[PDB]
């Protein structure tokens, strides 16, 4: 039973179409993965993930994501601010360094010597709940 | 936190992880989502696996890894996510915790396109999209 | 790199692993030593283990769990360090790289005070200190 | 076969006789494996871990460590910068957060608030072959 796709929740539902996309048309599970996941950190309605993301006690959002291909290549990224798109900085980790693991302004700092940009991360609507907890 | 893994047309699995954790953690927590043998493990011999729940649960466990292995060992991705809860509640219990605050789940995807997902409680969902389409079960 | 492993007079298991890692690493850079499945695994139970090689070729096999679990499925410390290597190297073969360029190794110790340790490349030492004395081996 | 104690490397051996200390007396496994790698993080002749560790490419010291007991309590720190033992800093990690790893400033945050000290870890030795590396 090939192609075939699973994601965690329903937000995975929607993902799982952007992934679809590639698969059914014969692409590598790897860049399907990668498109499946950007669907939900672009999404700001998305509070778990990427740019809608609940922030830290702080008020920082740090971003964490990590991907695996077939012949056993990884990338990760924790604890990284201002990228939306962890994932894909992820697999820059993973296809462009000798290492496997960024994290923190090193990970922020290669992110922006690949091109990403940094973008606000924190919406209105988290900032608003960052700042109902912060009182609770 | 959204876990995604697959198997294209090739027979090749991949996977990808990615979340914003803990709402209101401590500033520089890290969770499962970017640790290789804890949120996510791929071996395109044996299958795929992501994980759902408390990420330090997860981390402490290697719960992917130990999801993967258990596919290796010939369980199929439903019995290997089911063992894999089963090992995880009994060590919960050894460190005298109550299993109501604990969530720890996985889903799984071997070679063949076989697939499952088990959890410590109730409430999780996942979506699957193979060719009858997209669906979502609950493990 | 130090990886530390040891079972006490109670018979119970701990570990630590610390590093400052790879010299002249990029900035933000974190190996296996940090983390649960790479660097360290624990279990009480069964045995543990500590890892010693390249941060990356570690976090990519998961070794140390891989360790524990092949005690768990009844190899000797020993045993579980050569078989989880011997996955590695043919891991490395399917990568295409040179097994010359790659060093993984592992220290373990089980529930019975069993040790044993197994490397890709010569080179490695590892110290035991039991009631007979301390004394430096060699894979 | 029990108490017993492995570490890795040549060093090991150092380190395995305080542990030892600890192991001999009847003393736990955790504050011995404790003791045993703090005495190497302790020394700046060993460049491979805490003080005197060899830095980034930019020049920073940067620790990472983790612990774990008898009970599957864990405590991890990554890329920290300025104490000098990550593995206390990791092993209170374990104890005292509902959380098991804290990387980058945040660490460092959080080792300060448990009245960690901020040091200089680069050795002249080390900045003085970080610098020749520069050139090659």
């Amino acid at each position: 039973n090939k192609p075939i796709v699973l994601s965690t929740w329903n937000f995975g539902l929607h993902a799982n179409v952007e992934a679809w996309k590639v698969l059914s048309k014969g692409g590598k599970a790897l860049d399907a993965v990668e498109k499946g996941v950007r669907l939900v950190e672009d999404d700001p309605t998305e509070r778990s993930v990427g740019y809608g993301g609940r922030p830290d006690r702080d008020g920082r959002v740090t971003l964490d994501a990590c991907i695996m291909d077939e012949n056993y290549n990884i990338g990760s990224v924790a604890c990284m601010e201002h990228i939306k798109n962890p994932i894909s900085v992820a697999r820059a980790v993973m296809e462009k360094t000798p290492h496997v693991m960024l994290v923190g302004d090193g990970a922020l700092e290669f992110a922006l010597s690949q091109g990403f940009k940094k973008e606000n991360l924190l919406t209105a609507e988290s900032e608003k709940e960052w700042k109902e907890w912060l009182k609770t | 936190t959204i876990g995604m893994i697959a198997l294209d047309a090739q027979g090749n699995l991949s996977g990808a992880c990615t979340t914003s954790g803990m709402a209101y953690k401590m500033h520089g927590r890290v969770g499962d989502s970017p640790i290789i043998g804890a949120g996510l493990f791929v071996d395109n011999e044996i299958g795929a696996a992501t994980a759902t729940g408390h990420g330090e649960e997860v981390i402490r466990t290697v719960g992917t890894h130990l999801v993967v292995e258990l596919m290796n060992q010939g369980r199929t991705p439903q019995q290997a996510c089911k063992e894999a809860v089963e090992r995880i509640v009994k060590i919960v219990n050894r460190r005298g915790k109550n299993l109501k605050d604990i969530q720890v789940g996985f889903i799984a995807l071997n070679k063949k396109g076989e697939y499952g997902a088990y959890c410590i409680q109730d409430g999780f969902n996942f979506a699957v999209h193979d060719q009858k389409g997209n669906r979502l079960e609950t493990p």
